Order: C-alpha cells, then structure tokens, then sequence
C-alpha cells in the first residue's frame, strides 16, 4: 500500500487535506527515507514537504501521522548538514521538544533520536537545541528510580542524544548545560547495558576534551574510578570512549592526572600497550606521555607498575604513529625524572630501539628521540658515565645514524646531532 | 556516529 | 614535562 511510491504521489496526498490520505502519503515517505539505497533525501526536500511533516508533529488527534512524520524527519536529520539545515529551518525542533512529552512512548522516543541528529550537526545546533529547552524534557524521560525498568531501545536512544549534547567545541557547550546534565550521565555511566556505557563513556570523553576546567567540573564528580573500571572492560566500544576519557582527564593538572592514578588506572596498560587494536595502543602510549609528564613520584609508580617494559615494548614494535607517542613518553620521562629513574630506564632497554627509530621518515620523532638522548646524556654527565652510554649507542647502530643527522634538512636536527657527537663522541 | 538513520521498526 | 592534548 505504501511501498514503494514516487514523490509526486506523496506531494498528491499529502496536498489532498484528508487527513488519512495525508497519513498514507507521510508513511509512504518515511518507507522511502527508510531504504538503505540511496533515499530521496534531496528531492522529498525539493518537493517542499519539510513544513508539511513539521506541522503534522503537532496533530495529537492522530498519533500515527506525529511518528510517521518524526521518522521521516529523522532520517531526513541524519544527512547532510544542509539536510540536517532543511529541518531545522522547517521549525522542526520546538515541535520535537513538544513531542518529548507524548503519552506514546514510540514518538518520544523518535523526537529524542531527531534531536540528536539535529545537535550531532555541530555546535551551532546543538546549542540551538539546548536554548529552545531540549535538556529539561529529555532529563526527566530519565527520571526513574531505577534505570532498568525503561526499554532498552529507548534508554539508549537518549544516552546517545545526551552524548550528541554533550559533544563538539569551538565551542564547548554551556557550563550551565554540562552542569545539568553530568549527573544523569554519571547514573548512566553505572547501568549495565553495553551501549548505554560506551555512549556515555562518549559524553564524558567530550567533556574531558578541553581546558583543566572543564575536566575538573567531570573529575569533581567523582566518575574516575568508574571509568577505570570501565577501561578494564570486555568490550572494545567501552574501552575506546574510556581511555579517551581518561587520556583527556591526565591532559590537565597533575592533581587530576594523580586521581587517575589512585584510581587504580595504571594497572590496566599492560594489556592496553599490548592491546591488539592499534588504536587503544595508541591512545593508551599517549595517555602514558602525558603521566610521564607529571611529578617524579608520578613517574615512579609508572616505574612500580612495571610500565616501563612496556614503554621499551611499545618503543621497539607497534604502529608507526604509537612508536611515535612512546618516543613522546620517554622524552617526557627523561625530562621530568630523576637520575635513579633515568638509569631504571636504560637498564631496562631503552637505547637500542630508540636509536632504531632514527631512521624514521618523520622529522618530529628525530626530535623528540634526540631531546632524551641529550636528557639521558644529562643524567650521565651527573654519575659521570657519559663513556659507558657513548659506547651503548655506538655499539647498537646509534652513532652512525646521529652522525649522518648533522647532515639533515631541518635545523633543530642537524644542531642537535652536531652538539650531541662534539660532546660526547 | 554523528547521526543515524532510523532503517526499521 | 610537557601535556600535550588530542
């Protein structure tokens, strides 16, 4: 019956003023919007039926036309940003809010699912979704003593919307809004639903991506012990949101970077810098640069986790792009250590795959691996034993390759080469 | 991701 | 001792 019409029937009955034709013609269109083969977004658009749909969101006498009308929006919603501009400019997000408080729990659902297309699009809508009044409506469809005896679609329809909210800078959203709505997304980051966590693992990773302010208003909250629990998760989708989260949180101050690690969070790398996806080894080598960052005593409990193996690990075998924030970590180390601390790190290895990695086609790297050598030579200089490193990186291969560095493009390269040979060798 | 179409239901 | 973000 509604299977497979042209848009000029859909126009025809939706133009017809019998509100069931209407009805017929609206689904017809949502089945359209619906097929996975390339819908008719544009043309559903050019056919002027945006304002139509629009105003049939407000038909409470018939609630079948107001579903059949959200999911074609939808759809429309989830394409293109001048998709996602055609319903929006069609008043469509008052009249989703509106919907939120529908007594059918199928079109408060589809309202919660448009509203997050429509701020997913970028700062400016999702900023004009929260100004029209979306999050009060959307919190209290949370407001429930217990998370469990909602529909699971549902419940993760809304995590995913509030994430969309949460989501974007240039700007960031509002404090006030972020304010609002952090405590229901710490009540959802305790439910137990796989989708349900990653999205709101999501929501807090954007939160935690910006100045020290905002990831203290995440850290005030008291959420870092459960995202370390949830870095220890099965599920990958999980996992990625929480190490971005927490890689984002240890960004900040070094008091915020110590919560992460009293939380228990460092006894989880050995198998993060051995994951089997290079992304969370990326992520989780770059969150270790910014812990070797900190304070000496923080650099000594990556020391008592047995971390640094790791670091040697990671430095010696992984993607390009993760041997490059291993490189990152160790210039940190080095940087921020001890001299005690600089020796653990030689001895566990250190110096042969660094010097490996001076053949990198990546001008930044050389840099970077240059600064420790110098930080390294540094601490040398202090227990005078400046000849011992000299011979290890002469005896694996380093020498050689320093040396041809003084020859080399860039300045701070064949400078730092040139001061490293005339000093040391 | 970003957004998502809704395919059935 | 550089933080660097992403």
């Amino acid at each position: 019956g509604t299977v497979n019409w042209s848009v000029e029937d859909i126009v025809k009955g939706i133009n017809s003023n019998n509100l069931e034709s209407q009805l017929q013609a609206t689904q017809a269109a949502r089945k359209l919007l619906s097929r996975e083969k390339q819908p008719p977004i544009d043309n559903i658009i050019r056919a002027g039926l945006i304002p139509k749909f629009v105003s049939f969101l407000g038909k409470t006498d018939c609630s079948p036309i107001q579903f059949e009308s959200a999911w074609a929006l939808t759809n429309i919603a989830s394409g293109t940003s001048e998709q996602t501009k055609a319903v929006v400019d069609g008043g469509a997000i008052p009249a989703f809010i509106s919907l939120l408080a529908s007594p059918h729990a199928h079109i408060s659902e589809q309202a919660v699912w448009a509203l997050g297309n429509i701020a997913g699009d970028g700062s400016a809508f999702r900023d004009l979704v929260i100004k029209h009044g979306a999050i009060d409506p959307l919190l209290a469809l949370l407001a429930v003593p217990d998370l469990s005896t909602l529909a699971c679609g549902y419940l993760r329809n809304l995590t995913w919307t509030l994430s969309n909210l949460c989501r974007n800078k240039n700007p960031a959203p509002p404090l006030d809004a972020v304010e609002q709505i952090l405590p229901t997304l710490v009540r959802l980051l305790h439910h137990n639903d796989p989708e349900v966590l990653a999205d709101s693992c999501w929501a807090i990773s954007y939160l935690t991506d910006g100045p020290n302010e905002r990831i203290e208003m995440v850290v005030k909250k008291g959420v870092v012990p459960q995202l370390v629990k949830l870095l220890g998760a099965t599920e990958l989708p999980i996992v990625t949101p929480a190490l971005r989260a927490i890689g984002n949180i240890v960004t900040g101050t070094d008091e915020q970077t110590q919560k992460v690690i009293d939380a228990g969070a460092l006894a989880v790398f050995p198998s993060l810098l051995t994951n089997p996806k290079t992304n969370i080894q990326k992520e989780a080598t770059w969150t270790m640069s910014n812990i070797t960052a900190g304070r000496q005593d923080q650099i000594q409990q990556v020391v008592n986790h047995g971390l640094v193996p790791f670091l040697v690990g990671v430095l010696s075998k992984a993607d390009f792009k993760t041997q490059k924030e291993a490189a990152w970590a160790i210039t940190n180390y080095t940087s921020g250590g001890t001299v005690e601390q600089i020796v653990y790190l030689v001895h566990c290895g250190i110096i042969e795959p660094l010097m490996n990695l001076l053949s990198a086609k990546d001008t930044k790297i050389i840099q970077v691996i240059l600064d420790a050598i110098s930080n390294i030579f540094q601490a040398a200089e202090k227990l005078g034993e400046t000849e011992k490193l000299s011979i290890m990186i002469e005896e694996c291969g380093g020498l050689d390759k320093i040396e041809a560095l003084q020859r080399h493009e860039n300045e701070s390269v064949y400078k730092a080469s040139l001061n490293l040979i005339e000093k040391y060798f | 991701p970003v957004k998502k179409e809704k395919i059935d239901e």
